[PDB]
């Protein structure tokens, strides 16, 4: 879920 | 491969993928999932191609499933910012329909550059409780994997919460995703599964 660094 | 030419191909492949009419058209036999009491049709569309009601349904399902886990992470839940992300023009959707009227599962993915590589980024994979643990999720991610092979992405990547233990096992163990080098290893990890060419 989402796009972390 | 010369650097400028290498950078050009990377951009060329990502742009070519985003110009596709229907990426699922390369293997239309994956437009049906009929296993384990599930019977579903699957379509692949740019977010622009979805009804406002469907977009709301996706956002809603994601929030219902993920909000607490977002609050337990460094990110926190940010409604407007999650809406922006999921309605970005570059957003692709894989959607599963139980009847021609009922959406039961989706994935938000994109074709993009990440850490210099052409990748298929899986932003979301979200199912209704009732269609879970029936192979649909695994089916959906294989579709992403086939598309990555077909469009010449280097991997399928995603972010998973360390406290989303079930999803972590799904990706890491059942689907054999690795911990990506770009992973902080933070309350999350970056997972990837390479293409084979
Ligand atoms: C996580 C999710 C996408 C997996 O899809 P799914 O259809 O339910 O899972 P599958 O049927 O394809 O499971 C394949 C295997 O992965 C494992 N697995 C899947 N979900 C699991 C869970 N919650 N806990 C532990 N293992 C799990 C199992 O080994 C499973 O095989 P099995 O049912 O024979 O035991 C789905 O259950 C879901 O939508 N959860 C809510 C939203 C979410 O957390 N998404 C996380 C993406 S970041
Ligand atoms: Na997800």
């Amino acid at each position: 879920s989402g796009r972390g660094k | 491969m010369e650097e400028r030419a290498a950078m050009d191909a990377v951009c060329a492949k990502v742009d070519a993928a985003n110009r596709l009419g229907d990426p699922l058209e390369a293997f239309p036999v994956f437009k049906k999932y009929d296993r384990n009491g599930l019977n579903v049709s699957i379509e692949c569309k740019r977010v622009s191609g979805l009804e406002p009601a469907t977009v709301d349904w996706a956002f809603d399902l994601t929030k219902t499933n993920m909000q607490t886990m977002y609050e337990q992470s460094e990110w926190g839940w940010k409604d407007r910012e999650k809406r922006e992300e999921m309605t970005d023009d570059r957003a692709w959707y894989l959607i599963a329909w139980e009847n021609s009227s009922v959406p039961v599962a989706f994935s938000h993915f994109r074709f993009d550059v990440e850490c210099g590589d052409e990748v298929l980024y899986c932003y979301e994979v979200q199912l209704e409780s009732k269609v879970r643990r029936k192979g649909l999720g695994k089916f959906l991610i294989q579709i992403l994997q086939l598309m990555a092979n077909s469009t010449q992405m280097k991997k399928v990547m995603l972010t998973v919460f360390k406290h989303n233990h079930g999803a972590y096992q799904f990706f890491r163990e059942a689907l054999q995703f690795e911990i990506d080098d770009s992973s902080p290893s933070c309350s999350y990890e970056i997972l990837s599964r390479r293409t084979k060419f």
